[PDB]
């Protein structure tokens, strides 16, 4: 099962790596992006909410999603790194970096790295008050 | 084949290339590197020590101060130059060498002296750094006697007077591309690129001028025809009164004013080396910072730290809540 | 499975009371696996050890 | 040839364990007529490994208080034990001694790592010299515990404990102590 | 063969030029990668070659050079080359607390403290490296160490004095089984 493409040419997928401040999401799609091939969250691998956003969970997610692409036949992936964005933090965290490193480790060719986070032009009001956020 | 200390610093094992290996005691005994003294007792002993003649060091100095390089030269450097002179005079005929060398020819350009040309990794518009090329990048690499000099002054004087010299590469070199510092008040040139005050009039006025010397013995130097280089923008500013004591730092107007001794502690100047075999056993990935010592409270910094801050003009506006040391 | 060992270099003294020695171990299975372990008692440079399990790695970083 | 008390050979012995081969020094040059030497072995570090292991066994079983100075008595006890080991087993007493010391020595020790208050121990490896020392100490302790209040004799007790430790059965004090120490070392992690 | 390009700002050109050989020597010797600096696009470009030893070394090189460009010292990103579990969390100072003007600047001050000492103090407790861009904070270290440093920094820029910050971060380091 998979595309009828010769061994020379490779097929491309887009791996939405979304590392929020609670877990990670691995949404492998077509180059169009409409239909999903796979998505491995942090919570599907570790049975603990404390370890949900751990780099170990992202590493396991990247390994499992790479196994899923090898079972179908995707050999090279473009990367769209993402953070929570918007009003919240814009920079992707350690989970995205760990997932990208683990996916590059498991024999997978890397195409274009793109930092696509929903950066607002002008934000709405912040989640916290005037006092602050994060302890 | 007269070996200078630059080949010994670079582990240039060209002992099999040549046969007339001649060295000085004071070009090998001053090296503080441990690996060089380690390999010195391991390397095959066919090098031998030879002393120059006072007449020949006198002649070498005589035309070296006509080349305009005599302040840049050192005593053991003159030993090496006149040793090569004596060897090539005693083996080869002396008619090959020419004295009172050629004049300079001036041809300026619009390029800045800080343009990053002839850097290996830098490429304008392909120039790549490959592990096949990491052994190749030494310098501008192009029969019996020669030199293993790495300093530009040695190459300059040896090529102006006319000896074929070589590099860590086995083949003889052809062209010498480098930079020099020229005073723009007294017009005296120094081959030492590290210094910042000129030897003649002592002002903080040395500026970079590029020099290319061909194999014939002809030298041409390029100035920069750019108004930014010779600009009196950040030069006149109000100076503080000179303070004394153990803690006073002075604005450094002369090359030899006595500064108070303000050194760093050993823990403050430890840099983490990562390829040590026992680095992985470290409880922390990094060398711990020093905050306990008195030097930490006095905000003593290294000479390297804060280099672009000095390049800002004092007559400007900084950030409101920042203080410049 | 029990594997033989070798002492390559003694590193230091670890533990609460300074009772353990952190040491580097070379394998006698003809492999170059130099693994840093913790031992109890007197060890010197050139000693030979008996490991009950090898998959465990001691306190690194 | 040098014979232990003039009767016991020292060339027939074979060391099963590679780890204890360099510290069990009884084989060729270290063979002595008497275990008693009165030579220094604790003057500097690692000097007691050079000492013959029969002298180590001698020095380790007079350790208890009321016999803390008697050493000719100790080598007499070792002699009686070696005679009755020969007449029981039939092998050389030094061979079965080496076997008992090898099979009695622990391989992993639990050790307090952390602070005062954290009782969670971590399992660490064991030095071969300390393994030899602990093996001899456990053999001597079993010799004491088997000979407290009985007709059963102390040299005979050391012989019985040595044979039980060498054949690996769960009857020697050293064997059961080593087994419980190994299982708690495995359980700690 | 694939490649990664990373940009450099105008203020980071000179530290790149000075420390160039210390950058490209471990890239080309231990990792076996081709490296150049495109001056027109101002990008450090690293590509794999035929004699690259293994995969994921290109990502190690990219992390090394990007950490150097963000402001970390060359040794602190050589640590990224050697070690495996090292990451980079960075965040804006105005993220946790809405600060405007001079107040914001004072927050930067109490991340540095006098002489930078407070910053260095965190680097002794959390065993991390921290770089302050003009409104941005970058942390390099292990995951729990990065989280510890981030809690310390966010405690600093919510108004808490450095003494409470040192006490809390040392207590957390004590309970961290270090
Ligand atoms: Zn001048």
């Amino acid at each position: 099962l998979g595309p009828q493409v010769a061994e020379g040419e490779n097929v491309f997928g887009v791996c939405h790596i979304f590392a929020s401040f609670n877990d990670t999401f691995v949404h492998v799609t077509d180059l169009s992006g409409k239909e999903t091939i796979c998505r491995v969250t942090g919570g599907m691998k570790v049975k603990a909410d404390r370890d949900e956003s751990s780099p170990y969970a992202a590493m396991l997610a990247a390994q499992d999603v790479a196994q899923r692409c090898k079972e179908l036949g995707i050999t090279a992936l473009h990367i769209k790194l993402r953070a929570t964005g918007g009003n919240r933090t814009k920079t992707p965290g350690p989970g995205a970096q760990s997932a990208l490193r683990a996916l590059a480790r498991s024999g997978m060719k890397i195409g274009r790295i793109e930092d696509v986070t929903p950066i607002p032009s002008d934000s709405t009001r912040r989640k916290g008050g005037r006092r602050g956020r994060r302890l | 084949v007269v070996a200078d200390a630059g080949a010994f610093l670079r582990h240039a094992a060209l002992q099999d290339i040549g046969k007339n290996i001649y060295t000085i005691r004071e070009v090998v005994t001053e090296i503080r590197d441990k690996a060089t003294r380690r390999r010195l007792a391991v390397l095959p002993y066919e090098l031998r020590f030879k002393e120059p003649l006072p007449e020949y060091v006198r002649l070498v100095t005589e035309f070296s101060k006509k080349t305009g390089d005599y302040p840049s030269l050192s005593a053991t450097d003159i030993q090496v130059l006149a040793l090569t002179y004596q060897l090539e005079a005693e083996f080869v005929g002396v008619s090959h060498l020419k004295q009172e060398p050629q004049k300079v020819k001036v041809s300026s350009s619009i390029q800045h002296p800080e343009t990053p040309l002839h850097i290996s990794g830098f490429h304008l518009p392909g120039g790549w750094i490959t592990p096949s090329n990491i052994k190749q990048i030494q310098q501008e690499l192009e029969v019996r006697v020669g030199c293993l000099t790495t300093d530009f002054a040695m190459q300059n004087v040896l090529l102006q007077m006319g000896l074929h010299v070589l590099a860590v590469n086995g083949m003889l070199i052809r062209e010498a591309r480098s930079y020099i510092l020229r005073c723009h008040g007294c017009f005296k040139t120094t081959s030492d690129m590290s210094r910042v005050f000129c030897s003649h009039c002592g002002n903080k006025t040395l500026k970079k001028v590029s020099v290319t010397v061909s194999d014939d013995g002809t030298l041409h130097m390029h100035f920069s025809r750019n108004p930014k280089v010779l600009n009196p923008r950040g030069l006149r500013y109000s100076l503080p009164t000179p303070k004394g004591g153990k803690y006073a730092i002075n604005p450094h107007l002369t090359e030899d004013q006595r500064f108070p001794q303000l050194r760093l502690s050993q823990k403050a100047r430890q840099k983490t080396n990562v390829f040590a075999p026992d680095y992985i056993a470290g409880v922390s990935p990094f060398v711990e910072n020093d905050i306990s010592s008195r030097s930490a409270t006095l905000q003593v910094r290294d000479s390297t730290l804060g280099a672009g801050r000095r390049r800002l003009n004092p007559n400007a506006s900084r950030k409101k809540f920042v203080k410049k040391r | 499975p029990i594997k033989l060992a070798r002492v390559t270099k003694v590193l230091g003294r670890t533990g609460s009371q300074g009772q353990c020695t952190q040491v580097r171990v070379e394998f006698m299975d003809d492999t170059s696996r130099s693994i840093i372990r913790n031992v109890k008692g007197p060890v010197r440079e050139g000693d030979v050890l008996t490991l009950l399990e090898s998959e465990r790695e001691a306190r690194r970083l | 040839d040098i014979k232990l008390f003039g009767k016991w050979s020292t060339d027939d012995v074979q060391i099963n364990d590679i780890s204890l081969q360099d510290y069990i020094a009884v084989k060729e040059k270290y063979a002595k007529y008497l275990p008693h030497s009165a030579g220094r072995y604790a003057a500097k570090r690692f000097r007691k490994a050079q000492c013959p292991i029969v002298e180590r066994l001698t020095n380790s079983m007079m350790m208890h208080g009321r016999n803390n100075g008697k050493k000719l008595m100790t080598v007499r006890i070792v002699k009686h034990a070696f005679e009755i080991i020969h007449l029981l087993t039939g092998e050389n007493p030094l061979q079965v001694l080496v076997n008992a010391i090898i099979n009695s020595g622990p391989r992993e020790d639990s050790t307090r790592i952390g602070r005062a208050g954290t009782v969670r121990r971590q399992a660490v490896d064991v030095s071969p010299l300390r393994r030899v020392n602990q093996a001899i100490w456990l053999l001597c302790t079993g010799a004491r515990e088997a000979a407290f209040r009985n007709i059963k004799t102390i040299a005979e007790c050391l012989a019985d404990e040595l044979i039980n430790a060498a054949k690996g059965s769960s009857n020697s004090y050293a064997i059961k102590k080593k087994d419980e120490l190994e299982r708690v070392a495995k359980s700690n992690r | 063969e694939e490649t990664r390009k990373i940009p450099v700002p105008a203020n980071r050109y000179t530290p790149l030029k000075e420390n160039w050989m210390k950058i490209f020597t471990p890239i080309v010797e231990h990792l076996g990668l081709q490296i150049r600096f495109n001056l027109k696009s101002r990008n450090v470009e690293i590509r794999t070659c035929k004699e690259t030893k293994d995969v994921s070394a290109l990502t190690k090189a990219a992390d090394f050079v990007k950490a150097f460009i963000l402001g970390f010292q060359v040794e602190d990103a050589l640590a990224l080359i050697r070690l495996d579990d090292l990451f980079l969390e960075s965040f804006e100072i105005t993220d946790v607390k809405p600060l405007k003007g001079d107040h914001l600047s004072r927050a930067i001050g109490r991340i540095a403290g006098k002489g930078g000492k407070t910053k260095f103090t965190i680097e002794n407790v959390t065993r991390t490296r921290i770089v302050l861009a003009d409104v941005k904070v970058h942390i390099l270290g292990s995951f729990q160490n990065i989280k510890m440093a981030r809690t310390a920094i966010c405690n600093l820029i919510l108004g808490n004095p450095p003494s409470k910050v040192y006490g809390n971060i040392r207590a957390v380091a004590s309970r961290s089984a270090d």
